[PDB]
RNA sequence: UUUUUUUUUU
RNA sequence: UUUUUUUUUU
RNA sequence: GAUGAUUGUAUAUUAGCGGCUAAAUGUCAAUCAAACAUGCGAAUUUUAGGUUUUCCAUGAAAUCUAUUUGGAAGAAGAGGCUUGAAAAAA
RNA sequence: ACCGGUGGUUUGUUAGUAUUUAUGUCAUCAACAUGUCAAUGAAAUAUCAAUAACGAUGAAAA
RNA sequence: UGGGAGCGAAGAUAAUCUAAUAUGUAACUCCGUUCAUGGAAAUCAAAAGAGCUUUCACUGAUUGUAUUUAUGAAACGUGAAAAAAAAAAAA
RNA sequence: AUUAACAUAACAACAU
RNA sequence: UGUAACGGUACAAGCUGUAAACAAAGG
RNA sequence: GGACUCCUUAACUUAAACUGAGGAGUCAAGUAGGUACAAACCGUACAAGGAUUAAUUAUGUCCAA
RNA sequence: AGGGCAUGCAAUACCAAUCAGAUAACAACUGAA
RNA sequence: UUGCGUACAUUCCUUAAUAUCUGGAACGAUAGAUUAUGAUUAGGUAGUGGAAAAAAAAAAAAAAAAAAA
RNA sequence: AUCAUUGUGUUAUGGUUCUAUCGCAAACCAUUGAGA
RNA sequence: UGAUAUAAUUAUCGUACAAGCACUCAGCUAGUUAUUGAGAGACACUCACGAGCCCAAAA
RNA sequence: AACAGGUGCCAGGCCAACAAGAAUCCGAUCCGUGUAUUCCGUAC
């Protein structure tokens, strides 16, 4: 409930607008990124 | 479990009930009164008193003056003749909205009528012409682009 | 709550110390400084109509 | 040292909780209810004075008191909360304000539209 | 207490096996997930079978501590490792059920006891005692008590201790309905050959009509054509 | 009348 | 199993 | 004060709904007219502190009965709000 | 269908996790001290050469 | 373990106070949980009839106890799950 | 390795 | 069963029990 | 269960910003202007918002203006 | 489990009225768990 | 005698209206592009009402889209 | 756009919370071995 | 250099002002919930069926 | 949900004793399980 959070979402939303990035360059949302790029690859499944 | 009753009025040893009316089959519907007259306070005042003096004006009152037999042409407050014409388009990127008036100040009672009817009128032709216009440009875009297919596919082809 | 964080700073640009830093301090600070040009903007019409009659009446006179 | 939570109970204690409280039933008054009476008209219920003395009264306040009254509107918010079963839906008179359906419209021409 | 009902029922989730079987209908739902699952602890001392480190095996000669069977002597018959438990003949018997076979009307069993209520007898002492296990110089394994220091005897053949299980019978018989009809139960393979006969007919017959005495003929299989 | 439970051959 | 069920009807 | 209700010492007794008291409400683990520790016995408050983003619409009272009637509007009832309008040429 | 051996699922990707001890008090009693088993680096079985400079390995270093 | 047995006060509500609720709740001692508890009618019903014991739903927040504040899974009855009178004179 | 509060330094200024 | 002390190990929040990190070859 | 002012009036020392009544404005919940300096008095075609424009109002017209 | 495995946790309870201790001659001698 | 200073225009330009009554019971409609002399308007404590936002997580709809490549 | 100079603007350094698992059945399902 | 301007917050009839808290920053922190309630002249949303609506616990 | 582990970070076709591409193009340094296209195994 503070001035944390804003740099936080200001960070993510940042990085999230991208392709190819690293672990080491992710950092703490590596996870979240790794998640979201899962989630799209979904698309492009087929029968 | 629970009871849910509902009040009940007595009058008279009968059940009073809210009025009710039939229904009068017609074969043709006469043009209702325009709801702009509403609008003032002559008739405000005459609709909200329910008297002798009342009953007498509205009998006097001409009614039938007011009445438009026109789409378009409404009667208004201001003691004017509102046009209306509204029309949009996505494809073209154009609106239109007239919001015309004619006050009879003016012109007078029935110069306006007139006038404002001519004016609807005249609206609605040159808004067909500018779609028959629209539908041979249209047209013409397509051809245009079938040619610059063919002039694309001959560079491949050389 | 008045006054959004973002512009506070912004506002208090140039301030002493503390005072362009501060929160606290700023959030007090910058409320007076935009409620001075807000009541100053609205009076400052006849402070130009008494210099234009004075002026008149210097080149009349 | 470290504080260790109880998980076991505080899951065993809130299912319990949960339970209780989605297991709920209405409550009324016995002693108010004792003393009311419900109708298709309203509620009803006795004068005062009934027991009392009644020497010093005439005929017609003799037959009024002897009577029966409906409950006053100001008191039916109690009963709201003290008898939930017992509801009594209110049923005031129309109200609509449309032109339309007044006496004046029979003497004009046609209906406002 | 008003808090009884609901405890109890709390508590029964604990017992209560979920998730359960539920076959689905037209038009409902299961309610499984909604059934809180139990509550338990992972951190535990890990398991221990008991039965291969007091070097008991089946077989031997046992006498019951505690219980009802203050006591009695009896012979292992069965030995489960998991349940760490033993079975020993002619003790606690509780688990009663009808006779599925030839005798009375009602039959009863013995039931497993654990591990730790039971105890070895000495040969010679015939008290309970330890018995260890030494290898010889041959690599011959001899078992000695403790109280005696004597070799142990040799268990008894399975052949001997093999018996029928007739409560395993009852539960084969319940699961699989009430008792036949004396009528039904009637074999008639005369009518039986002729409705089986029929039932090949109506199945692999592909619609053909039946053989007659006037056209004792019947249409032959036609075979799944390939997609020129 | 507008329906339905597949093994024959451990 | 709970609630509701016209007071009008040539 | 110091030949006497002198001083001093190992190990011991009296436990709070209490004991001690040549009697002070003096003392019992350095603010005892009723000690300290723990509490799923999960602490009560007509007093009093705090109560977190914007914009817009509408817009109070300090009056009455009752409460053995109070005062720094406690609780209950009544009263007070969206009703109207306000567009015109012989 | 008991009993032995093997494999998988759920609990549980959505939930959480505690074992050693410095300090207070006569005692009862209370208590989450101090990043990680850890230079860094994917790899140290890449940390070479040395006197200043230029040199070696490494994506990045003195 | 809000299971069972003995004993068992107060803060709190009733805007102070008695009964009453809290609650037969908290502390203390004991049994140690479906291989348990319970139990196969000198019962219930009334003019018919049900047929050991036990769990859930409805009847029903109805009847009743209280009153200034609450408390109350009541009895008959219906639906459903699970179904159990006795192995038996001895060899 | 790491935000703010806090601590130091460099550059930038002339109608004075 | 669960734990505390002493000793060894590299004195250690591990392992271990003076036989204190192993017997694997019985004709 | 109200603070100032206007008219009437009870009490008091025809005293006090007290205590208490009848009916109008303002503040409370009102901005900017005037009254020299701190709610209550005068005025307002009375503060959605922006800009370098015109006006009879309390009231002013020797200097600070 | 081939082998070995100091010491302490006060132990006749794999049984038997209660009341201290390596569990008490009668009686004195008492009891809500 | 005739004078003059002065506070406040929705003249100009850009927004807003949710307890049934502002024309609007109009027009348009494949889901509304904001009315140009349009009427009343928009100070507000307590209380009441409407609407727009709060970078995140889940969902088995992230390629039928001009030109260029 | 008032640094007259003790101020302000930019940038840099310093300070600054600290998360790498050593784990995962007693329930359910499938399969297999001896004996009824 | 000219002109102009009484930190903020709560209570209160009273901007009450010489009354109460705060040096500054970082983290945490105060209207949570209808298998049981509802439209009651100070304000009460919406969907389905219709003289008919819902169906409890097993499953 | 091919979270079954690892291989430098997101692998059905690579290590893991039993199926299946050192597949092609793109890439700042810079490996790269990453984008686009396509083949194959499967009673995993």
């Amino acid at each position: 409930c503070n001035p944390q959070q804003t740099r936080r979402k200001q960070q993510y939303a940042s990085i999230i607008g991208k392709q190819g990035l690293s672990k080491k360059q992710c950092g703490i949302f590596w996870d979240y990124y790794k998640r979201k790029c899962k989630k799209r690859r979904s698309t492009k499944k087929f029968i | 479990g629970t009871q849910r009753v509902v009040q009940k009025r007595r009058h008279q040893m009968r059940i009073l009930h809210p009025a009710q009316t039939a229904y009068v089959p017609v074969e043709q519907r006469p043009p209702p009164i325009p709801h702009s007259l509403t609008a003032s306070s002559t008739v405000k005042r005459l609709l909200n008193n329910n008297t002798v003096a009342a009953k007498e004006a509205a009998k006097r009152i001409n009614w039938g003056a007011y009445i438009s037999h026109q789409r378009g042409v409404r009667w208004h407050p201001q003691g004017a003749w509102r046009v209306q014409f509204s029309r949009r388009n996505h494809e073209r990127n154009f609106f239109v909205r007239c919001e015309c008036y004619f006050r009879v100040g003016t012109y007078g009672f029935q110069m306006a009528k007139d006038l404002a009817i001519r004016y609807r009128q005249r609206l609605e032709k040159e808004w067909e012409e500018l779609q028959e216009q629209w539908t041979k440009l249209d047209i013409l875009e397509a051809e245009q682009r079938a040619k610059y297919k063919e002039k694309r596919e001959e560079h491949l082809l050389l | 709550m008045q006054i959004p964080r973002d512009v506070i700073f912004e506002v208090v640009r140039g301030f002493r110390g503390r005072s362009r830093n501060c929160i606290k301090i700023a959030r007090v600070r910058a409320m007076k400084a935009l409620l001075y040009s807000y009541i100053m903007r609205r009076q400052r019409q006849r402070r130009y109509r008494v210099f234009w009659i004075g002026r008149i009446n210097a080149a009349g006179r | 040292y470290k504080p260790v939570i109880d998980w076991v109970k505080n899951r065993i204690n809130a299912r319990m909780r949960q339970y209780r409280k989605r297991s709920l039933k209405k409550k009324n008054h016995s002693k108010v209810i004792q003393r009311f009476k419900l109708t298709r008209f309203g509620w009803q219920r006795l004068r005062s004075g009934r027991n009392g003395e009644k020497e010093n009264l005439t005929h017609k306040q003799l037959k009024r008191t002897m009577g029966y009254t409906f409950v006053s509107r100001d008191d039916l918010w109690k009963f709201r909360f003290q008898l939930p079963s017992h509801i009594l839906r209110l049923r005031d008179a129309p109200i609509n304000r449309n032109p339309n359906i007044r006496k004046i419209r029979r003497s004009l021409p046609s209906y406002f539209g | 207490s008003r808090y009884v009902k609901v405890y109890r029922k709390v508590m029964n989730l604990q017992r209560r096996k979920t998730p359960l079987p539920w076959t689905p209908t037209f038009l409902e739902f299961s309610k499984e997930p909604s059934v809180p699952f139990p509550v338990r602890e992972k951190l535990q001392p890990a398991p221990i079978d008991l039965s291969y480190y007091l070097n008991m095996e089946v077989g031997d000669l046992v006498e019951v501590l505690h219980g009802p069977d203050c006591g009695r002597q009896g012979v292992v018959l069965s030995i489960s490792k998991k349940r760490n438990t033993v079975v020993v003949d002619g003790c606690n018997m509780k688990k009663s059920f009808w006779n599925p076979g030839v005798g009375a009307s009602l039959i009863t069993q013995e039931m497993p006891i654990h591990i730790t209520n039971v105890a070895l007898l000495d040969p010679v002492v015939k008290r309970p005692t330890r018995v260890k296990r030494r290898f010889m110089m041959n690599g011959e394994c001899v078992r000695i008590s403790k109280l005696s220091g004597s070799a142990m005897p040799e268990p008894v053949s399975t052949s001997a201790l093999r018996q029928p299980n007739l409560y395993q019978e009852y539960l084969r018989q319940k699961a699989l309905g009430p008792p036949l009809k004396a009528s039904y139960a009637r074999p008639d393979p005369l009518h039986l050959k002729i409705l089986q006969r029929l039932a090949r007919h109506i199945s692999w017959g592909q619609g053909s009509p039946l053989p007659t005495a006037e056209n004792p003929r019947v249409n032959s299989p036609e075979p799944m054509a390939l997609r020129r």
